[PDB]
């Protein structure tokens, strides 16, 4: 009867993993899309 | 095997009916004496000093005699499988034990140098040492080669707890469990019997426990592949064929040796005449004794005959 578990265990940790990686998905674009403000300063506020 | 067992007499101290007479037709052949000698003298003899010091090393090269004798007995005859080298060929000094301690031919330049013998027995000592010593390294070989007998093939024949891998079954581990219905699949049977397999199940730990230390006796593990088993009872197999070998081969090499060292031997008997000689007579080199392995009536005999030069 776990057989059929097993699949279903291997669906949870795949979207654990999912989810983490979403989370993380949120922080990576803010990464670039945010702190760009900084970045300007150099690379055309110095010409 | 056997030690030392040759006589004692000078050219001039013949025990025999005539001084000739110590070779053949003497009263030895009436009692059936096996006794028998064949002059064979060195070119030259030392002085009394030189004498003296042959006399003083004669012990040492009797212990070593005697030390290569017991190694011969002892290495060859326990492998069991090295006692094949019969006296012909064992023979000492090229002649089997009837004609070998008939005469002393190998005072030849093998051992000796056919010349003064003061350092020549040294040199021939050496060279005998040499032999046994090449005979203790076969009898190591021997020796690790029994190691590499009663390999991994010593432990239990599979299912128990030494070696259980080779009756393996190859969610499910070796238990092999000699004198469980749930969630996980237990409707199961594995081949672990060399002893019994039971129901059991990887995807509940329940059924997989009961079934193999939970309760009752607990069972053995074992390697999970057969093959490891395999491989290692086939390298067992091998060491104790190559053991066997080394035994049947390496230990015939090691018969060899000691026939060599019987030769050794003989050239030491040889020397020994001669220091007999000087002890009892003058320097140069001249016996008229005899070298066998009598029963207890001939020797008495001959000691009966010989009484003129008793100890």
């Amino acid at each position: 009867q776990m057989v059929r578990f097993i699949r279903q265990e291997a669906e949870e940790k795949a979207n654990e993993i999912s989810v983490s990686a979403e989370e993380e998905f949120n922080i990576e674009k803010l990464q670039l899309v945010e702190a760009e403000k900084k970045k300007i300063r150099q690379e055309y506020e110095r010409k | 095997a056997s030690r030392y067992w040759v006589v004692s007499l000078p050219v001039q101290n013949s025990a025999a009916s005539v001084w000739n007479r110590l070779q053949e037709q003497i009263s030895k052949h009436s009692f059936d004496t096996p006794l028998y000698r064949f002059n064979i003298p060195n070119l030259r003899v030392g002085t009394l000093d030189s004498l003296l010091a042959l006399s003083d090393d004669l012990v040492k090269s009797n212990s070593f005699v005697e030390s290569v004798s017991h190694k011969i007995r002892r290495q060859i005859e326990e492998l069991e499988r090295v006692s094949g080298i019969e006296s012909s060929s064992l023979s000492v000094d090229g002649v089997p034990v009837d004609t070998y301690l008939t005469r002393f031919v190998w005072d030849e330049a093998k051992y000796p140098t056919m010349s003064p013998l003061r350092e020549i027995v040294d040199g021939i000592h050496t060279l005998v040492a040499k032999i046994e010593d090449d005979l203790k390294v076969r009898v190591a070989e021997y020796n690790n080669v029994r190691s590499q007998l009663n390999a991994i093939n010593r432990k239990q024949s599979g299912s128990l707890a030494v070696r259980d891998l080779s009756n393996l079954v190859k969610l499910v581990t070796l238990l092999a469990v000699v004198p469980t219905s749930y969630v996980v699949p237990r409707s199961s049977k594995l081949l672990y019997e060399d002893l019994y397999t039971v129901t059991l199940f990887g995807r509940v730990a329940d059924n997989f426990r009961i079934a193999a230390r939970e309760k009752g006796f607990q069972i053995r593990d074992f390697e999970y592949s057969s093959e490891a088993q395999e491989s290692r009872n086939q390298e067992l197999e091998k060491l104790v064929h190559d053991q066997e070998s080394l035994r049947s081969s390496l230990l015939q090499w090691c018969y060899t040796s000691y026939g060599e060292v019987f030769s050794s031997w003989m050239h030491f008997c040889a020397v020994r005449v001669f220091a007999e000689s000087i002890l009892r007579y003058g320097l140069p080199p001249s016996f008229l004794a005899c070298v066998l392995a009598p029963s207890v009536k001939g020797e008495k005999k001959v000691r009966s005959i010989l009484e003129e030069l008793c100890g």
